[PDB]
């Protein structure tokens, strides 16, 4: 094959509830 | 050189999955598609792939003509799944 | 204890180096292995974070995962599904 796969669908993922991040490591 | 789309990560649609289609079953060709999308949108890929009409191509899914307008989810494909075209230059 | 709120999980990157991070149970772990690529420089589609024993999703939230404000998040670069 060798080569991307174009075709553009629909979304990928859906967020309910937001949040921020954090530090650590 | 890079390799997306969930290897073999078929869940539930909108979950994009690799698609291979056979042409002239001499070779194949691996696309990259959700499900939920007609497949239609991945028939013209092979096309820009090898020149192909589109329309004027053949596809098959296990068991399934998948005419294209036909989504995988509907048809219930998976990652790295094939989808056979068959066209004759006639 | 925690419904919708914040929640930390921690992230192991198999090396044994494992992260916290607060993620709001309905919100999608994509967020919080975002953080966990932020921290160091991994992908996020090259890795697959695992949690406390169960392949993870962009999309999978604690809550759909049952995780809580003081559960892990495993950490594993291409293995799991999607």
């Amino acid at each position: 094959t060798v080569g991307d796969e174009i075709v553009d669908l629909t979304c990928e993922s859906l967020e309910p509830v937001v949040v921020d991040l954090t530090h650590n490591d | 050189g890079s390799e997306e789309k969930p290897k073999e990560g078929v869940k539930t649609e909108n979950d994009h999955i690799n698609l291979k289609v056979a042409g002239q079953d001499g070779s194949v060709v691996q696309f990259k598609i959700k499900r939920h999308t007609p497949l239609s949108k991945l028939m013209k890929a092979y096309c820009e792939r090898q020149g192909l009409s589109m329309r004027q191509i053949r596809f098959r899914f296990d068991g399934q003509p998948i005419n294209e307008t036909d989504t995988p989810a509907q048809l219930e494909m998976e990652d790295e799944d094939t989808i056979d075209v068959f066209q004759q230059q006639t």
